[PDB]
């Protein structure tokens, strides 16, 4: 009983006497899933998880300058020159700087200046891909039961490469999984937290950005983003780097959606494809009898947001366990039960029934006789 | 020419049932393989049933298995589709695609009918209520005119001043509110310097319930 | 397993005359057995090409059919007035179904204009009927991007709005769209300010239209 | 001889035989200013400084949120409500969440649900418009001298109230300064410092605003772009502050102007309009008697990046102060000097005269005789 | 005490029918001597209006004239094609000199293009000749606002380039501009690799073209 | 009709002279107050001096005071700016404007002139070196041309294939560099289908030194 009133709900029924089912696992909502003399079954995706991502490229978003240095030539020996031009790692920039007699030079005019910094980055960020390979779902599947709570279930994982599982399901046996671990998209991890971000947005990143290589010594691309050259009044010109872009980047995240990251492992949501085989799965209270005394509800009955009704009965006879006699009316016709066969097991506790009624006016009996329960009850519907 | 012409749309209750039917001209009905695609409001095709040539085979999508039934009467030159146990998911614009089969469904070149729809929903037939777009001050132009609410079913026409003001009207598409009946808009913007001049009524015309309504809108 | 067409871009907006190309990306190989069709409202969808590169009778030669591993692209040379409209990919590759895409939009492209904003407080005769519906209209806007936020005094309203958007405008190929807030008027008079602020990229910063109840 | 061979140099000259001078003070740059029979000078805008601004806008980067309270009601009875949602600084969300028997509500459906939290600034930046009438320009005039060094000059401060001024130039006189302290855009301040930007750029800002009183319980406007709202699976809705914007404005600001502020005052590059009348300022050696000796060159004579020509030399002879004997030559022409009087005043130290010569071929003789010095040049003149 | 009129925008850009509004802001008040010319290159600026509002004989009536205080306003009702030009404000207040604005530039508005770039290296015969010319080339792009960049190996270069820009093209109504950084074949060959970097609003992030020495 | 027409324009050195004139037809000239106005290279207007109808009074703004001087003949019907001591600054192209006028200078509707350019410069005059904007590969769309340096003074004209090729072109406005001379570079895109099928030929044409230079590109 885990999914009624529930927005986020599927049903997926076993066609054509069918003894499989496939459902679709989105995260969030959950699949309630029925085949004919079988239990009805809630499936849920519990989390998805993944490890060992590959780094694709790593941005810097705190960088340093050291080791500067200038050269300056005069207006009339052309242009100056610093061997750290072409040594990597170091970012430059050519200007002119006003030469005379006074800062030591023979004639007077603009002359050739060249500042270059060596650059490092302090704290870098990286989009990592997510592998199909290393994904690993948990499925929660819990049996749509009428076992008393207003309104413990079990679970099995799917690796890629191990896809397949059984979950026990006491008293009512084995069900077997096979899922089919079925984006554009990547993990940017940012100082033990982490975002799920467009990847052409990522690759836009106005950063620097080496390559996922583990090299402690990466050379970075367009290093220049991090630093600012000032030559205001052609006395001189100033370098700084820019401070963490930190700041910044949260801005610009806050659309994203953020992912747990904790040790390496990370959690989805996921969507995982995934079908039910449920041939020993079989019924639990086939072997009662029918129900001889009266019903009445301990509840109103109330419709759920995907047009079932849910009833809650209290059974006040003594035929210890007896299966629940059930069916609507147009002229008798015999119900769609949700919550399949059932069953009281005890005159105390109430039973909780889920079924479909049929659109328009009808009549849901409950009990044998002519005083058993009847609930009227008239289903719309307005809207898909 | 090849063309398939629909009937047999229209409202059907939830759970009721209709007939959809294509008839074919222009070409030997009996070598082309039939198929049912319809459309979903504000949705993409679905591809939903097929039929051979004989009519000795059907294929019907998961979404309409066991409800609804495709047929075929090769003699009178007709395609049929018996639609029964409709809920409301199943409004939408049916669509006929005919096309010459060796094999049993696969075809390459395809003729389409012109479209039916079919509605389904408890909704009974009501007429629209009228309210007014209220204009205020800007004094260079303003916007107001009509709301139409809680009708059922579509359509309705909207026209402004009987007509004769067009330029600088929108009328919006219905919106299906949760109370299963449907909600447009009719707006248009012009000069607040004649305002206070002419007159602005707007027409609504929901010929299902018959109501016509003139509503006349000022400050 | 049923093989699902992934047609891109949702939306492709061009000037008239542009060269334009439509992917759809099949989640299995079809080889060959793809088909494009364009859809003009009003009208059924229209094939314009099949076996991935073949052209159906009577089409211009404008519409071009390449085929790349499970990656398809429909191409028009120059764009016409006509060939504004949505277009499909349908697979026919072994059996039915023969799944459709989900469509690609084709739109005129136009140059950004900001929406003109307007707010419309609940009428008298409705309020009297026992509902209130505020109003708030973004009038000739473009691109279609656009953000409408509803705020109650200090509250920012979800879940109570609809939205509605006319097709783009035959000759300004601009659209319009109209927001409708309604509650019950029990609700909707323990509170004073109703506003609507829009975000769009014409606006340099969100643009808000409020009132306050009853004035 | 402070602005040769500075790029950025202004040349104004005292028409009609005038006593008095209108120059335009760009920091930066520097005029040099000529009238007849009068001293050359060099002015320039030394710093620009303004008090006590008008904060017109003050935008928070730093938010908090406290007080936090929820009210939901459910599916049947309408849309929850909060007194806090009319209290101000208070920033709230409606949304739906899913209600039925579990978390306590009669029948099943989406039920109206509302949070509003307590906005408060914890810290902001202030955009403070710049008073014409506190700014404080001060202006240092030095004499165009040849005065020895190879290239002390006295400042006057100029209040927008008491506009005028007076400049004793020692062995030269005073020289009167009557300037008229002659921008949308804002001084955003933040954090001890400061830029300059555009306003509406400032307007524009997506931040929380409240006006320039000073009351310390202020109401911020558009509280809610400090605030999230996240109800992602219609269980709760939770809402967090953003935390701090200054590193997104740091980023912001890289293209902005820095400004100096230190104390409630802070330093522009102003542009003061100006002029100068020279009444009392009259030239230094015209006692003196012309000059008898020879004169030869220290260096080679250079051109200024304006045209002009500068001219070091030493005179070996004994008249002890004498006139500097110059004139050009196509054919006698008497030359254009910018070092207005030239005078030897003592036989070791060399001279500077900055002259401009004529377009073309010219030729300067220095000193009196035939023996006298003699400079062949060439002006170009290819690009304004 | 010169009285100086600030136009503005500086660039005003419009499509083609659209309502255009050209500001002139006099430095002292000028009372309703001020005079709008339009210049179109080639020919004489045309005066259109005089006295502030006054229509200057054969001009369109789409030309108006307005004045509030020291703020002038030249308004275009439609624009037509003749009328993308530069417009020039005059004053004639007192005495001469009856200063000129600085011109406001309307043109075309289209949608955003983003720019070719191509890069040209140093011709061997201008090498031998002893100078080498880098030439970086962006075409047919709108709007005209762009940033090149020339890097050389590790430095950005400053002061060794010049820009060319184009008119606004008769049917596309895109701008192309030329950068070519000219530098002795001395300093030329002690460095490696030549890039120019573009940046405009058609590119999702600047785009670089470059080459190594000798290739 | 009211027309003004000027003539004098031309190259002259730094510190030379020039002397302007500008006739007069289709008014009674001595009734016009006369006017010059000029506009350097990439700058607006500037108005610089004025005359009254009978030249008894002339106005010069500070930019050419004592170095311009503005006269009148009015029997002859022309007017004149006899222009001492040119410094490369005044390079423009000058303007005289004509007004009737009843008080010195002030007028209301006005006349101009076809306008004249006048260059000062050191700078003699040079032929231009061609070298080649050599293309390389991308194969769709790839751009080549010519460059066309170190020439003075204006201008040159840039043919491509001898007019054969118009569409694709951009020939640059020239540039003035350092030197005093002037560059420009003029580019065609053009499909690499067809970069070793048609031979692109640029015609550099600069008429003042007469050279005429065909430079063939290719990569
Ligand atoms: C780049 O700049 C660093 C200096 O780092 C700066 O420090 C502050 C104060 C600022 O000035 C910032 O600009 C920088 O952050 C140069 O020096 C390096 O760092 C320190 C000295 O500053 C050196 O550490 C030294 O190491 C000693 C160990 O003995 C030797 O061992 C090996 C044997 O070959 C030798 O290679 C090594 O260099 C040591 O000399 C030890 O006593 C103590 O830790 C001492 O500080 C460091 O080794 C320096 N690196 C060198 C010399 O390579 C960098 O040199 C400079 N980069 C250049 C020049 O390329
Ligand atoms: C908003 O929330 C604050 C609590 O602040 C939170 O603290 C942390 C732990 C988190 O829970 C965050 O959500 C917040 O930052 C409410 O309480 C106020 O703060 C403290 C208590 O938490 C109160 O300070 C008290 O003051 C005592 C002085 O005696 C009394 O003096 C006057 C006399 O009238 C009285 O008005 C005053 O309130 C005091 O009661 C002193 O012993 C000691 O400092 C003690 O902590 C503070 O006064 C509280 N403010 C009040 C009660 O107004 C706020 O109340 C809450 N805002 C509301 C409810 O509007």
């Amino acid at each position: 009983m885990r999914c009624v009133g529930v927005g986020n709900r599927d049903f997926v029924e076993g066609l054509s006497g069918a003894t499989w089912v496939d459902v679709v696992l989105e995260h969030g909502g959950c699949v309630t899933t029925m085949a004919k003399n079988k239990p009805t079954l809630d499936i849920e995706l519990q989390k998805t998880e993944a490890t060992q991502l590959a780094t694709l490229r790593k941005l810097c978003i705190e960088g340093k300058i050291t080791n500067i240095t200038t050269d300056s030539r005069c207006p009339t020996q052309g242009e100056a020159i610093l061997p750290e031009e072409q040594d990597q790692n170091y970012v430059c920039k050519h200007t002119y700087v006003d030469r005379g007699w006074g800062n030591g030079c023979g004639c007077f005019g603009k002359g050739s200046l060249v500042t270059c910094a060596k650059f490092q980055c302090l704290e870098s960020i990286e989009g990592k891909v997510v592998q199909h390979e290393n994904l690993k779902y948990t499925v929660i599947i819990t049996v749509h039961t009428g076992d008393q709570h207003q309104v413990q279930g079990v679970t099995a994982e799917i690796t890629s490469q191990a896809s397949t599982a059984e979950a026990i399901l006491p008293g009512y046996g084995t069900l077997g999984l096979e899922c089919s671990p079925r984006n554009e998209m990547i993990l940017l991890t940012m100082k033990n937290k982490a975002w799920m971000v467009h990847r052409q947005w990522f690759f836009d990143l106005p950063l620097p950005w080496t390559s996922g290589a583990t090299t402690e010594t990466p050379t970075w691309n367009r290093r220049e983003l991090l630093v600012t050259f000032k030559n205001a009044h052609a006395k001189k010109q100033e370098v700084v780097v820019l401070g963490s872009q930190e700041g910044a980047m949260h801005t610009a995240l806050t659309g994203a959606t953020e992912i747990q990251t904790s040790g390496g492992t990370s959690i989805f949501a996921g969507h995982l494809k995934c079908r039910l085989k449920m041939d020993k799965l079989e019924l639990k209270g086939m072997s009662y009898a029918m129900c001889l005394n009266t019903f009445v509800l301990k509840k109103e009955v109330c419709e759920t947001q995907h047009g079932t009704i849910l009833i809650k009965v209290e059974y006040k006879g003594e035929d210890a366990p007896c299966k629940i006699p059930f069916s609507t009316e147009d002229k008798a016709h015999n119900g769609r039960l949700i919550t399949a066969n059932p069953v009281v097991t005890k005159k105390e506790e109430p039973v909780n029934i889920e079924a479909e009624p049929p659109f328009g006016e009808s009549n849901i009996v409950i009990g044998i006789g002519d005083k058993a329960l009847k609930i009227n009850w008239y289903r719309k519907g307005l809207v898909p | 020419e090849v063309q398939l012409v629909e009937s047999g749309g229209g409202l059907v209750q939830p759970g009721g049932s209709l007939r959809l039917s294509c008839s074919a001209s222009g070409f030997t009905f009996s070598t082309y393989s039939m198929h049912w695609v319809r459309q979903a409001p504000g949705k993409g095709l679905e591809y939903v049933s097929a039929i051979t040539g004989e009519g000795d085979s059907a294929f019907y999508a998961d979404s309409v298995k066991g409800r609804f039934t495709i047929s075929r009467d090769n003699s009178k030159n007709t395609l049929y589709f018996e639609m029964n146990s409709l809920r409301p998911e199943d409004t939408a614009v049916y669509y006929c695609v005919g096309g010459y089969s060796n094999f049993y469904y696969y075809y390459t070149m395809d003729v389409w009918g012109q479209g039916t729809t079919v509605t389904v929903s408890s909704a009974s037939t009501k007429g629209p209520s009228v309210f007014p777009l209220a204009p205020s001050s800007k004094s260079g132009t303003a916007a107001l005119g009509c709301l139409v609410k809680d009708y059922f079913p579509e359509p309705v026409t909207v026209s402004w001043n009987s007509g004769a003001l067009t330029s600088g009207v929108h009328t919006f598409p219905a919106v299906l509110q949760s109370s299963g009946l449907y909600s447009l808009s009719s707006v248009v913007t012009v000069p607040s310097s004649s305002l206070g001049t002419q007159t602005y009524i707007c027409n609504v015309n929901h010929k299902p319930s018959n109501t016509k309504v003139d509503k006349r809108v000022e400050p | 397993s049923e093989i699902v067409l992934t047609q891109s871009p949702a939306t492709l907006s061009l000037s008239p005359g542009e060269r334009a190309t439509l992917s759809c990306r099949a989640s299995q190989s079809i080889s060959t057995f793809l088909a494009w069709y364009q859809h003009k409202p009003g009208q059924a969808p229209r094939l314009l090409i099949y076996d991935a590169s073949t052209r159906a009778t009577g089409v211009p030669a404008r519409f071009s059919g390449s085929r790349s591993g499970t990656d398809f692209t429909l191409t028009i040379s120059t764009l016409e007035p006509e060939d504004f409209a949505v277009y499909y990919c349908q697979q026919r590759y072994n059996w039915p179904p023969y799944t459709f895409g989900q469509g690609t939009k084709v739109e005129i492209k136009r140059t950004v204009a900001a929406p003109s904003v307007f707010i419309f407080p609940p009428s008298d005769e409705q309020l009297k009927s026992g509902t209130a519906s505020v109003v708030c209209l973004l009038n000739n806007f473009y691109p279609r991007e656009a953000k409408v936020q509803w705020k109650v005094d200090n509250a920012l309203q979800s879940g109570n709005s609809q939205e509605s958007v006319t097709e783009q405008d035959s000759k300004d190929s601009t659209y319009s769209l109209s927001s409708t807030l309604t509650l019950s008027k029990a609700d909707y008079e323990k509170h004073k300010v109703y506003a609507c602020e829009v975000t769009h990229q014409g606006l340099s910063s969100p643009v808000t239209k409020s009132f306050n109840r009853g004035e």
